[PDB]
């Protein structure tokens, strides 16, 4: 189109077809929107567009030219600025000064093009960072001359210094070397108090302009690192604390800048520095009473209606008191005649802690947590308190939100449904708020009791029900167990869940029943304490949750089958033995009705059921009770299971059935879920399984690859095959469970491990990709963990039959095949943990796989594949040097240790992996290390390449200063020698290494690096 | 109608484009195809007070692929800020892009947003997270992949950029749809891609729905 | 929302996907509640779904007599067919559809409800 006219550089360029390609992309649309932008892009990257930049400044009608004539400039400034002959380099500095102060100097266009001043400005500061104070030592006394013969250039110098304080301060630490940004520091401090006093005459010399506000914004940057003199050996704090907060433009700045004030570096043993921490807070607290709103007033109505900036402001001031009073609180509590001013701040923060926004509240939580902590812990502090946190209770029994224990939640429509996710941020929320809370039932234990069971009678009597209201009130009771005496507790929680109980049979629908049923269920789990001390309420506990077993609304059973868990593994003891007045024990009662009882749950319920039986089970100490308690439990699965083994053995073609695969499945998740409770207690169980288990693994995969090769590839995504693997994966898991969990461990050599290889190592390897399954990985990952050390020939099998063909599978892309990739490299993190000998038996070409299955892992960006790529490399170069001094180190070395050296420094530099950098720069740390160490024996290069006299220290230098040089062309021989010099000096102080690294990665990104700031 | 341009900025990978393909057509992107520059995306909700539209600039992460960078802010009306709860270098750096952000947007609504909460092993806990408390942004865990908090951020922003604290999404009217026959010519088309999509499976078969 | 005039037959909740024939993949389109609407006017039966919280149509389209529920060669819990006109999405347009449930019980229940919905609209 024509628009492309602008990329031809053979012409004078068109400002006016410029400005038409820029009109066309921010105010356009559709695809010519779209042909513009990739203009524009192709016209910013030019690397000579700069050229251009002082023509369209200029002639150009569009401001949005004029930005993007500035960005252009910035990336040439900012990055190979030391290049240009200083012809261009102080013109560029010229005409940019001279627009400034040319478009400041012009009111309309300073009142208009607010953007494009702020856009040029930080291009100035960009020159700065460059040239000043070196190359320009004038320019802090010129700024402060200019400031009185313009209002508008005044109120522009304090943007320019705001931002260059930016810089050099705030965003200093990532973008510039430690010995430049030492530098820039250095030269802002020194030139500072003329800096300072240009200020301090601003402020005080005018009240709300917005010369006023920019330099309010300006101080807000200094107050992150000036000396403390600066603020309370002037007048300034009375000017922030009084003047600029009854403005209501100005307010907003002062208040974040008093809120850095309530942070400073200041002495603790002086008086009068105390005096005026304290006055500049009474006067803001003043100003905040008289001109914006009293103590008493409805901030969650005023955030709710939000007018204005009022929740900005609400922000704001949360902020500010807690930061203040976090730290400064204590200069409050002893004097009788700031009592009102702490008292009144705190009473402003309950106010705030009653606004319905879920971030600012966490804000005020965090604070009351840290307050009701020290009233805690402190002495003769809490009594100063008692009615700011007899209200705090209130707020925060008010605002319980729902525990993870709570699985009915109240959906849009107005209905419980059980929850589809889990809530991260509110589970978390819940757990400070429980902290608090129990914070403040210590500090006075009858108040809180009285707050809740008073709320309690007003959910009996009706007067406040709601579902909000007996959630939030159920939550809190729950969440405070353990602050009350045993005896307060027990009649406490006697009548909370006789009340609940009473509540549940009196409403009405199944919606009104699921609320009370799991708040019943969260008070009842989180009490064990009580209820073993009552077997009385225990059992009706555990039988009132074999009815909600029963109810239709899903999200009610699957709580009480989550809650028969949480009492079980704190009560399991009184489930084992026999109680006083009662036939047997509670367990083989329950394994009893365990059909009965599980009717009407699906699968996974029951499996959670077996699991909560299993726990129970493991209490019991001799070995002939638990292995037939076992023995009992298993009944169900075992029938079904010996019925169909004996079905399939006899016919292996009546599991096709897509009924009988279902079967199977549950039979194994059940064993999944009772060896997970019982761990080594298992084996009996696993035994009576264990070799028809294999058989139906071996079965079960026949017929997954007859009907790969019946019906294609697509056959593993039908449900048939689906299911069938499901069958493997389970049998899988549950060895995998075992043996994580085994004491055993010969038995677990000497019968398991042999025939689970015979079985499932072969079928991997010799299956199709898309039909070997991950968890295969995994299970071997297991089994070389615990008994990797006694087994070294299976290990080397497992290599042979996984290693080559799985990383066949994951080796061209970063995608396919997640989970084996994933399974895989924590498998070799293993082997070469516990069994660095297998990788001994590998031949040579099987070895450079290995290393280079590493350095694949290094390039992902898939954090589980990387940290665990980056922890086998350095767990390598440790396995090759406790060898020490053997052929297989030194031919090692010769043919790796380079190979480990470039890749690590590829990654560490190639700006896509800076995840995992700190590993990165161990691991080199460690491989540099290992040469000026002279543990390496041999010559790592190869002779008649260097003289024979020289150490593998000369030739590393020369090496990575050749690697180097052909990386990064643009670097000079000076910068990369004084890199590495440094470099190989801090081999061993890994905080500093990795400092010369980051500095190098500032200097790789510019040109021109000064060599010296590897001396830092 | 009246619209306002949005600008989605974040570290490359964290998920604004998924994000806003969720938001266009309904779909979950599982592949990562880094953008280029910046895409323009006309997306329209129905509330209580009219529909609203946003032309929602959906810039790029990697620095390779920057393009005009904070160019791409002029003008902006309101911004959503994205990081990736797995990984904490994305979260280190929402101070930068906040930086360049509202150097260039002084005074407008902005969504700080943690996206992956539904992935187990979750780097940045909701702890660490309070960059958002003194920049007066609103932060939003969310979660592209099971839509967890997924219409916040507009519903949020939709709430300041209108000045009406109780908008509310409401349920666009549906027109009655219209009665079309099929056709010999064109089936013939369509019944080897009814054929190809029966024998495509579909995605993530473990899922809940 | 122009559902007052109208009768709900049937409600479920699904996911429902359109086929992008160039890319070869199935694409989801919305999740959230399928329902059977019979104008009480014309006694005709359209599928109407919309997504949670958005509240946004992701189908709206006659039951026509002529479509056919197919399976889908990776699940047991969907159903594949031939849209001629949905206007879900501005103008009528083409698709093919599938949509799975959270059960084979809840899709084998919509198969019969979605031809029960067939049969009246020959009537
Ligand atoms: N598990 C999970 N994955 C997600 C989520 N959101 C996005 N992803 C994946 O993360 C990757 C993000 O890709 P994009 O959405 O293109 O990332 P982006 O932020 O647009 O990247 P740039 O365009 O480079 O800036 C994609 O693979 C998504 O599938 C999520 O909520 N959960
Ligand atoms: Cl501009
Ligand atoms: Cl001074
Ligand atoms: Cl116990
Ligand atoms: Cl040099
Ligand atoms: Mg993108
Ligand atoms: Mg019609």
């Amino acid at each position: 189109g024509a628009m492309e006219g602008i990329l031809d550089f053979s012409n004078d360029l068109d400002i006016a077809l410029l400005d038409q390609v820029v009109s066309t992309f921010y105010q356009g649309s559709g695809v010519q929107q779209k042909q513009a932008q990739e203009i524009l892009t192709k016209f910013q990257d030019n690397p000579d567009a700069w050229q251009k930049a002082d023509q369209i400044l200029q002639f150009s009608t569009n401001p949005q030219s004029k930005f993007i004539a500035l960005s252009i400039l910035d990336k040439l400034i900012t990055r190979k600025w030391k290049l240009l002959p200083n012809d261009h380099r102080i013109g560029i500095r010229n005409f940019v000064v001279g627009m400034i102060i040319s478009m400041c100097q012009d009111d309309e266009v300073f009142k208009t093009q607010k953007n494009l001043i702020n856009k040029s400005d930080l291009t100035l500061v960009q020159i700065l960072k460059q040239e000043w104070p070196q190359n320009w030592p004038e320019f802090i006394p010129e700024l402060i001359g200019s400031s009185s013969s313009s209002v508008n250039v005044c109120e522009n110098n304090m943007i320019v210094l705001k931002l260059l304080s930016e810089e050099v301060f705030d965003f200093s630490a990532e973008q510039m070397t430690q010995a430049k940004a030492l530098h820039l520091k250095n030269s802002m401090s020194k030139e500072f108090e003329q800096i300072f006093k240009l200020c301090f005459q601003v402020l005080e010399q005018g009240s709300s302009s917005s010369l006023i506000v920019a330099t309010l914004e300006s101080l807000l940057r200094y107050l992150h690192w000036i000396p403390y003199r600066y603020i309370y050996e002037t007048n300034i704090l009375e000017l922030l604390s009084t003047k600029f907060m009854t403005s209501p433009d100005t307010r907003a700045i002062t208040l974040k800048c008093l809120t850095e004030v309530s942070n400073l570096k200041i002495p603790q043993d002086n008086d009068l520095i105390k005096r005026q921490t304290v006055l500049f807070f009474q006067n803001t607290l003043q100003q905040i009473a008289t001109s914006v709103m009293p103590v008493t007033a409805d901030l969650k109505a005023t955030y709710a209606n939000a007018n204005g900036n009022d929740q900005s402001f609400l922000q704001d001031l949360a902020m500010f008191l807690t930061t203040y009073l976090a730290r400064n609180r204590a200069l409050l509590e002893s004097d009788e005649s700031l009592r009102e001013l702490l008292l009144n701040a705190h009473q402003y923060l309950i106010q705030l802690s009653k606004i319905e926004e879920r971030e600012l509240f966490k804000t005020t939580l965090d604070y009351w947590h840290n307050l009701v902590a020290d009233l805690f812990y402190e002495p003769l502090k809490k009594h100063i308190y008692e009615e700011i946190c007899s209200q705090l209770r209130l707020v925060i029994i008010e605002n319980m939100v729902r525990p993870e224990e709570v699985l009915v939640v109240e959906n849009d429509e107005g209905e419980i449904v059980r929850e589809f996710v889990k809530e991260s941020d509110t589970i978390q929320l819940y757990k400070s708020e429980r902290e608090v809370l129990v914070y403040l039932t210590h500090l006075n234990v009858i108040d809180t009791e009285e707050i809740m069971i008073s709320k309690l009678a007003r959910q009996i009597d009706g007067s406040e029900w709601s579902w909000h209201n007996i959630n939030t009130l159920s939550w809190a009771i729950g969440s405070i167990s353990g602050t009350m005496s045993e005896d307060t507790e027990k009649r406490f929680v006697v009548t909370v869940i006789k009340d609940l109980l009473g509540l549940c049979e009196q409403k009405r629908g199944k919606d009104n029943k699921a609320v009370v049923a799991s708040d019943i269920m969260y008070v009842v789990g989180q009490y064990p304490r009580f209820l073993k001390a009552h077997w009385n309420f225990l059992r009706t506990v555990i039988l009132k949750l074999f009815e909600f077993m029963h109810e239709t609304h899903e999200g009610v059973q699957d709580m009480a089958c989550d809650t028969f868990i949480k009492i079980v593994q704190k009560c399991k003891y009184h489930f084992v033995i026999q109680q006083p007045r009662e036939s047997e024990p509670f367990i083989q009662t329950i394994i009893r009705d365990i059909q009965k009882t599980t009717a009407d749950l699906q699968p996974q319920q029951v499996h959670t059921f077996y699991k909560a039986c299993g726990i129970i089970i493991s209490e019991e100490r001799s070995v002939a009770e638990r292995n037939r308690l076992l023995s009992d439990l298993m009944q169900l699965p075992n029938m079904a299971w010996d019925t169909i083994v004996e079905q399939s053995t006899a016919n292996p073609t009546l599991l096709l059935d897509s009924e009988t695969v279902k079967i199977i499945a549950n039979i194994i998740k059940t064993n999944v879920a009772v060896c997970t409770s019982m761990g080594a207690d298992f084996y009996p169980q696993l035994g009576h399984i264990y070799y028809n288990m294999l058989q139906l693994y071996r079965a079960v995969s026949s017929m997954i690859s007859a009907q790969v090769a019946a019906e294609g590839l697509i056959a593993t995504k039908t449900p048939k095959v689906r299911g069938l693997r499901t069958i493997k994966k389970e049998i899988l898991k549950l060895v995998e469970t075992y043996i994580s969990k085994a004491r055993n461990l010969d038995d677990v050599v000497k019968v398991l491990v042999e025939p689970l290889l015979n079985a499932v190592l072969e079928d991997y390897m010799n299956n199709v990709p898309d039909a070997r399954d991950a968890e295969v990985l995994n299970c071997m990952t297991t089994v070389v963990e615990k008994v990797g050390h006694m087994i070294p020939q299976g290990v080397i099998l497992i290599l042979q039959s996984v290693f080559e063909c799985t990383l066949d599978m994951i080796n061209k892309d970063f995608t396919e095949y997640p989970e084996h990739r994933v399974e895989f490299y924590k498998l070799l993190k293993v082997i070469n943990e516990k069994s660095f000998a297998a990788f001994l038996e590998l031949p040579p070409a099987a070895f450079k796989l290995f290393v280079d299955a590493i350095c694949w892992a290094f390039k992902h960006n898939n954090r589980d594949v990387e940290v665990n790529g980056l922890q086998i490399a350095l767990d390598l170069v440790k396995n090759i040097e406790r060898m020490g001094n053997v052929p297989f180190a030194n031919e090692f070395h010769k043919n790796y240790f380079f190979i480990f050296v470039s890749e690590t420094f590829f990654v560490l530099t190639d700006s896509d992996h800076k995840s995992g950098f700190s590993k990165q720069a161990l691991l080199l740390m460690k491989l540099i290390s290992l040469v000026y160490d002279n543990k390496i024996s041999v010559p790592l290069y190869q002779e008649a390449e260097v003289p024979q006299g020289t150490s593998n220290q000369v030739y590393l230098s020369q090496y990575l200063a050749n690697m180097l040089s052909n990386a990064f062309p643009h670097l000079t021989s000076e910068q990369i020698a004084s890199f590495l010099s440094a470099l190989t000096k801090q081999c061993k102080d890994l905080v500093v290494f990795k400092g010369t690294l980051r500095d190098f990665l500032v200097q790789i990104k510019e040109v021109g690096g000064d060599p010296t700031d590897y001396l830092f | 109608q009246v619209q306002f341009k949005l600008v989605l900025v974040g570290d490359g990978g964290t998920g604004k484009t998924t994000f806003v393909k969720r938001h266009l057509t309904g779909e979950f992107e599982k592949k990562y195809v880094a953008t280029l520059g910046v895409e323009v995306h006309p997306l329209v909700f129905h509330t209580n007070r009219g529909p609203i539209k946003f032309n929602v600039w959906d810039t790029a992460g990697q620095e390779k692929f920057g393009g005009l960078r904070d160019g791409y802010y002029i003008q902006a009306q309101c911004a959503i800020i994205m990081f990736d709860v797995t990984s904490r270098v994305t979260y280190k750096n929402v101070p930068n892009w906040h930086r360049d952000l509202v150097r260039v947007c002084e005074n407008i609504p902005i969504v700080l947003c943690g996206n992956k909460v539904d992935i187990k092993d979750r780097k940045v806990k909701a702890k660490s997270i309070v960059f958002h408390r003194k920049k007066n942004l609103q932060y939003y865990d969310i979660s592209a992949k099971s839509n967890y908090n997924f219409e916040k951020p507009f519903l949020w922003l939709a709430r300041k950029l209108i000045g009406d604290p109780n908008l509310e999404f409401v349920a666009m009217p549906a027109a009655a749809p219209p009665e079309v026959v099929m056709d010999p010519a064109l089936a013939a088309q369509y019944e080897h891609d009814l054929e190809v999509a029966q024998t495509t499976a579909l995605p993530d078969e473990d899922d809940d729905l | 929302t122009m559902e007052e005039d109208e009768e709900v037959l049937y409600k479920v909740r699904a996911k429902l996907f359109r086929f992008d024939a160039d890319a070869k993949e199935w694409k989801e389109r919305g999740t959230g509640d399928c329902k059977f609407l019979k104008n009480k006017k014309t006694n005709k039966v359209r599928i109407l779904m919309r997504r949670d919280k958005t509240l946004k149509i992701c189908a709206n389209h006659i039951i026509a007599p002529e479509y056919t529920l197919k399976p889908n060669v990776g699940s047991d819990r969907s159903w594949v067919y031939a849209c001629t006109a949905d206007i879900a999405e501005g103008e009528a347009e083409a698709f093919t559809f599938a949509i799975r449930f959270g059960s084979k019980e809840n899709a084998d229940k919509f198969k019969e409800e979605f031809e029960k919905a067939q049969e009246i609209n020959k009537k």
